[PDB]
């Protein structure tokens, strides 16, 4: 519900913004104009802190000594069955760290939340996304006001910047994995009451490759070859974990291709490519055609004839997907199956191998069976199982799960019992814009404009996403009124 | 150097939807504009706004009972409701002039259209700038940054569809 | 989510590109 975009276009004497945004929100978090433009990722930033405490005689210890709670009684009201409310107490404990709450298993919990004091979050980014320069655009987001994301930024005068963005409590020890724990809610140790400003955050401004990127992974290969290290910045603002295929193709898409055009970096994005299976089948494929059961066999055939793209019309893609369920996670994020670990040395180019190859037929064996149960074959086209659906739309899908490798995301559901499955999460807003005079700029909104009953305006996208079949943006005066099919004329008087 | 193309000038509020119903907003000053965007979110989207606001104020759980209940737990022992009165009224002036234009173009999209807005949600019209301010604060600092599921120790994300 | 942008001198025209590109809950 909370998560649905809406595109928009704004103007007034003063400013011009584009694009896409959460419903409810009064401001485009996706935007660009003729000047310039932003998207966001999630970075995890991790802004608060959950503080295990210790309960003793009706308080909580601290620094050697038992402390009493705030304590409030507030209630609300619960609608009932028959349309009627109850009046509900509530009592709302609270700690030094922040207000208390008690898990199932009887943790008492303290959460403390950094930037409850920043009330500019909405102005900060309608400011950003406005900016008359990237100065203008640096001095709004340098605020703090926005307290999560990785934020990319672009414009015509030529200057592009990735910004690890969020409000991050000052800590003197302890990493992200200690921080992102249940944190001792028993001394001052632990308690921070400062944040760091934008320049103790990763970032990056025009650097020496010409491109900044993120794909949700951790920030240290933003650009190629990279302007710094994890050693740079404290060890509590973002993991040093593997990066993931998505993002390893994410790098290897922009720092590999040239003389870049806006079609060929569109062409780029609908990249989905089955990167596990280059790290994997080498490995795989020998050791399976070994075994004596010859649909195990028949299975590495199949693989090995795979072009190792999600397309429609892959054969083997299901059953690559479910080998790698077992071989990396049900997320196929897992990493002890390969032979050569991750590293940030080679960034791009590992984990690879498989360890244990005799484990990973065996693996093989029992995804065989499982492909069958789930779609009724080994072989079964990837586009008729997977498919997208809304309303009386119903097309091929393509690309897929990006721990697997796929730049272009559809994290497919679970089939029902004809084995059809459809999208749960990924491409959305997608919007490619190049900062030219006008600017030219294509998108697509995967689920419409409108979710309201009997709209035509919910379905009526998706089979030009199935194609890649990207509407122009249409943001000159003199375009939008050739396209116009509705006037609301409206007044506003405060 | 080379300037940009030359800014349009709105001389009159309207909204032109294109043939898939993307709302392309003039108006003639900033707070029109907020108000023509409001009106078109509610337009498109405005039985889930609506839903959203309500449980920002910490009425979910009055609104529509058990299913909004922890949200509404979580958002009250959170201060969030009373902490986005102080947010909208920390607001610069100008700011504040737009959100409440906002608020208003929703309002205003209901009461021309009333058909359009699902009886359940009715009871949280009108709404206020600080109802704005409450959504996204709500969905900044106690969805993205501080979820329920990582303080209580559940887990799997929202689900109501 | 996916994010690129792509500074002049790496492009065959002379200008910048941006990738916007959020990966969120459909809610079919």
């Amino acid at each position: 519900d909370y998560f649905t975009l809406y595109e928009a276009h704004l103007v007034t004497p003063d400013f011009e913004i584009y694009g896409a945004t959460q419903i409810g929100l009064p401001v485009i978090r996706f935007a660009f104009n003729q000047r310039m433009g932003i998207t966001n990722t999630v970075n995890g930033m991790v802004g608060a802190t959950n503080y295990r405490l210790t309960l003793q005689d009706g308080g909580y210890l601290y620094d050697g000594q038992v402390r009493p709670f705030e304590r409030r009684q507030a209630s609300y009201r619960l609608r009932q069955a028959d349309g009627t409310t109850v009046d509900k107490p509530l009592e709302i404990r609270s700690s030094v760290h922040g207000p208390v709450f008690e898990r199932a298993d009887g943790t008492a919990v303290a959460v403390r939340v950094a930037g409850l004091d920043r009330p500019g979050m909405l102005e900060q980014y309608f400011d950003m996304i406005t900016a008359d320069s990237f100065d203008d655009y640096e001095a709004a987001l340098a605020r703090m006001q926005v307290p999560t994301f990785n934020i990319v930024y672009a414009d015509r005068e030529g200057t592009i910047n990735y910004s690890f963005n969020g409000v991050a409590p000052k800590r003197a020890e302890g990493d992200i994995a200690f921080w992102q724990g249940l944190v001792p809610g028993d001394s001052s140790r632990y308690l921070w009451t400062e944040t760091h400003p934008l320049d103790d955050l990763p970032r990056v401004t025009n650097p020496p490759g010409g491109f900044v990127q993120n794909s949700n992974d951790p920030p240290w290969t933003p650009t190629w070859p990279v302007t710094y290290t994890p050693k740079d910045f404290p060890s509590y603002l973002a993991p040093q974990t593997p990066h993931s295929l998505r993002a390893q193709q994410s790098v290897r898409l922009m720092s590999e291709n040239d003389d870049l055009t806006l079609e060929r970096f569109m062409a780029l994005q609908l990249s989905h490519r089955a990167v596990m299976a280059d790290r994997t089948l080498p490995d795989l494929i020998p050791a399976a055609l070994i075994d004596p059961d010859p649909e195990v066999q028949a299975a590495a055939r199949l693989l090995a004839a795979w072009d190792r793209e999600f397309t429609s019309d892959s054969r083997a893609a299901l059953l690559f997907e479910e080998w790698a369920r077992l071989f990396a996670g049900q997320n196929f994020a897992g990493q002890a199956g390969f032979a050569t670990p991750w590293s940030l040395d080679k960034p791009v180019s590992t984990p690879y191998g498989v360890r244990d190859p005799k484990a990973a037929v065996d693996q093989l064996r029992t995804a065989i069976a499982n492909t069958k149960r789930k779609y009724g074959a080994i072989d079964r086209p990837f586009g008729d199982a997977s498919r997208m659906i809304l309303n009386d739309v119903n097309v091929p899908g393509a690309a897929g799960y990006g721990n697997l490798g796929s730049f272009r995301v559809f994290t497919w559901s679970d089939p029902d019992e004809n084995g059809v499955r459809t999208p749960v999460h990924g491409e959305t807003w997608v919007a490619m814009i190049e900062f030219s005079t006008p600017v030219r700029a294509y998108g697509l909104m995967s689920y419409g404009n409108s979710r309201q009953p009997g709209t035509t305006h919910y379905s009526d996208q998706i089979e030009r996403v199935s194609r890649a079949d990207f509407r122009e943006l249409l943001l000159r005066r003199e375009q939008v009124e050739a396209a116009v099919q509705e006037r609301t004329p409206f007044n506003f008087k405060p | 150097p080379q300037a940009p193309i030359a800014a349009y000038k709105p001389r009159s509020n309207e909204i032109l939807w294109d043939g898939y119903g993307v709302p392309h907003i003039y108006g003639v000053d900033a707070p029109s504009a907020f108000y023509g965007y409001g009106w078109a979110q509610a337009r498109s989207h405005g039985d889930n706004i609506l839903r959203l606001y309500g449980e920002a104020r910490g009425k979910g759980a009055e609104y529509w009972g058990p299913d909004y209940e922890q949200t509404t737990v979580w958002l009250l022992t959170n201060g969030v409701p009373e902490r986005a009165q102080q947010w909208y009224a920390q607001q610069s002036p100008d700011f504040r002039a737009n959100l409440d234009a906002f608020a208003a173009g929703i309002n205003a999209y209901a009461q021309q259209n009333p058909d359009d807005i699902s009886p359940d949600v009715r009871q949280v019209l009108p709404v206020s700038g600080a109802d704005v301010v409450a959504h996204a604060h709500r969905l900044m600092n106690f969805l993205y940054v501080a979820s329920p599921g990582r303080t209580l120790g559940e887990g799997d994300p929202p689900d109501l569809a | 989510s996916n994010s690129w942008a792509v500074a002049p001198g790496k492009t065959a025209n002379g200008n910048a590109l941006l990738l916007q590109n959020p990966h969120l809950s459909w809610t079919t």
